C-alpha cells in the first residue's frame, strides 16, 4: 500500500501531438487505479480500473490497466491546450486512496503565422501597460530585472468562435524611464517584432 | 454540480476556531476532507462512511470532523495554526465505490498572526491600441488588479452586461509587487480580446470585475483606513471608432 510512481514527471508539446502518461503501483491488497485530471487546485475524476486489458475510453482521453505489469497508461490523442493539468494517478488498497506525485502536461498552442508585436494599451480612466502578443510558442517570456517594472508570464487566449489562439504576456510600470521599446529588454524576442510608434 | 465547499477563500488569526463546511448534492453515502499542500499532493484528514460516522485519515491531528446529515461534512479547526494554511479539498463517494471520489471546488485557507496587511486590490482597464486594430484586425484588452493582499481573489469579465469567457485569460499566478517581502501584495493581470469590429462599436460595454475575499462583519478592525471586507472592485470601458 505504499507507492504509486508517475511518468514522465512533465511534458510540454504542442496541440494536436499524442501524448502518453504512465503509473506504476506497488500497493499490497491493491483493489483498483483511478486516474484524475486536476487543472487547477480542485481533482477531476477520470477513470477507475479493477479489470486488466479493458480499455476505458472518455473522447480523446483513454485508460488501460495491466495488473501483471503493475501499471496503467493514460493516453490523450490530439491535445489541446485545454488538456494542460497535472493528471494524477490513485491505487485504491480497500481502505484508501494511495496517490501518486503527478505528471505535468502543459499543452502550447500551434502558431502557424505569428506576428509577433508590443502594442501600448492606455487606461480607460487616466498609469499605461504594454502588451507583448502573437508570438510562437516557443518564445520564453522572462520575469522582470527591475522590482518596478511588472511582467507576467504568457497566457494563451482562445477566440473560440474564429479558431483562432493567441499568446501574450503584459508589462507594466509608473517608472519615467519604462516604455514598451524596453519592457521586454530581459526576454529573448523575435527580432521582426512590431513596435508601433 | 457534484460537490460544494464553504467559500474559495478565507483568511483567518491563529487562535481562531475554523468552520470548513462541505455539501453534497450527489446523495453519497461517503465523505472525505483532504488538504493539498505544495509537494505533499492531497493528505487524507477525515473521512465519513455513513451518518453520524467517521474515522481518523493519515493527518487527524489539530482538526475534527461532524457528519449530522448525509448532505453534509463539516471540518473544524479547533485553533487555527500558521501551518494549518492550505487548499482543503472535500470529496464523496457513492457507497459500493467507496474510491470514485468526486471532488468539490475546496476552500483555499490562509491563517495569519493578524489582519492588518488585508487589502482590496485597485483596478484598472486598459483599452486595444489602434496599431493592433489596423495590423490584426483584433482589438485586446486588459485588466490590471495591483496592490491585494491576501491573493485571495477571482477576475471576470462582463460584456454588455454579461459575463464572458471565450477570448479572456488571466494570470494563473499573481506576480508579487515586493518580491523580497514576505507579505508583499499582488498584482493579477487578464486579457479579453475581440474582433476589431466589435470593438469598433462604441455602444459595446465591458466590465473587469474583481471579487475580493477579505474580511467579514465579525472581523475586528481598528486601523484608520477603510475595513478591507470583501468586496467587488471594478473598471469599465466603451468601444470606440
Amino acid at each position: 500500500e505504499d507507492k504509486v510512481v508517475q511518468s514522465p514527471l512533465s511534458l510540454v508539446v504542442h496541440e494536436g501531438d499524442t501524448v502518453t502518461l504512465n503509473c506504476s503501483y506497488e500497493v499490497t491488497n491493491f483493489r483498483s487505479l483511478l486516474w484524475y485530471k486536476q487543472e487547477k487546485k480542485a481533482p477531476t475524476f477520470l477513470f477507475m480500473l479493477t479489470s486488466s486489458g479493458i480499455e476505458k475510453k472518455s473522447g480523446r482521453l483513454s485508460s488501460i490497466l495491466d495488473k501483471k505489469e503493475l501499471s496503467s497508461i493514460l493516453n490523450i490523442t490530439a491535445t489541446q491546450t485545454g488538456d494542460s493539468a497535472i493528471y494524477l494517478c490513485a491505487a485504491y488498497n480497500t481502505d484508501k486512496l494511495i496517490f501518486g506525485t503527478g505528471t505535468r502536461l502543459q499543452v502550447f498552442p500551434n502558431i502557424q503565422n505569428p506576428d509577433p508585436a508590443v502594442y501600448q494599451l492606455r487606461d480607460s480612466k487616466s498609469k499605461s501597460v504594454c502588451l507583448f502578443t502573437d508570438f510562437d510558442s516557443q518564445t520564453n517570456v522572462s520575469q522582470s530585472k527591475d522590482s518596478d517594472v511588472y511582467i507576467t508570464d504568457k497566457c494563451v487566449l482562445d477566440m473560440r468562435s474564429m479558431d483562432f489562439k493567441s499568446n501574450s504576456a503584459v508589462a507594466w510600470s509608473n517608472k519615467s524611464d519604462f516604455a514598451c521599446a524596453n519592457a521586454f529588454n530581459n526576454s529573448i524576442i523575435p527580432e521582426d517584432t512590431f513596435f508601433p510608434s | 454540480v457534484k460537490v460544494t465547499q464553504s467559500s474559495r477563500y478565507l483568511v483567518k488569526r491563529t487562535g481562531e476556531k475554523v468552520f470548513l463546511e462541505c455539501v453534497q448534492d450527489m446523495d453519497h453515502e461517503n465523505m472525505f476532507w483532504y488538504r493539498q499542500d505544495p509537494g505533499l499532493g492531497l493528505r487524507l484528514i477525515y473521512f465519513s462512511y455513513d451518518v453520524k460516522m467517521k474515522e481518523k485519515g493519515d493527518i487527524p491531528e489539530g482538526y475534527s470532523v461532524s457528519r449530522e446529515k448525509k448532505e453534509r461534512f463539516s471540518l473544524i479547526l479547533e485553533s487555527a495554526s500558521t501551518n494549518q494554511t492550505s487548499m482543503y479539498l472535500c470529496a464523496s463517494s457513492p457507497s459500493g465505490y467507496q474510491e470514485t471520489q468526486y471532488f468539490g471546488p475546496g476552500t483555499r485557507l490562509l491563517v495569519l498572526e493578524d489582519l492588518k496587511n488585508v487589502f482590496p486590490p485597485e483596478v484598472a482597464v486598459f483599452e486595444p491600441s489602434e496599431a493592433e486594430i489596423s495590423h490584426t484586425q483584433k482589438a485586446t484588452l486588459v485588466c490590471l488588479a495591483t496592490g491585494f493582499y491576501p491573493d485571495h481573489v477571482e477576475l471576470s469579465w462582463w460584456v454588455n452586461g454579461k459575463e464572458v469567457h471565450s477570448g479572456v485569460c488571466t494570470d494563473p499566478q499573481p506576480l508579487k509587487e515586493q518580491p523580497a517581502l514576505n507579505d508583499s501584495r499582488y498584482a493579477l493581470s487578464s486579457r479579453l480580446r475581440v474582433s476589431a469590429t466589435f470593438w469598433q462599436n462604441p455602444r459595446n460595454h465591458f466590465r473587469c470585475q474583481v471579487q475580493f475575499y477579505g474580511l467579514s462583519e465579525n472581523d475586528e478592525w481598528t486601523q484608520d483606513r477603510a475595513k478591507p471586507v470583501t468586496q467587488i472592485v471594478s473598471a469599465e470601458a466603451w468601444g470606440r471608432a
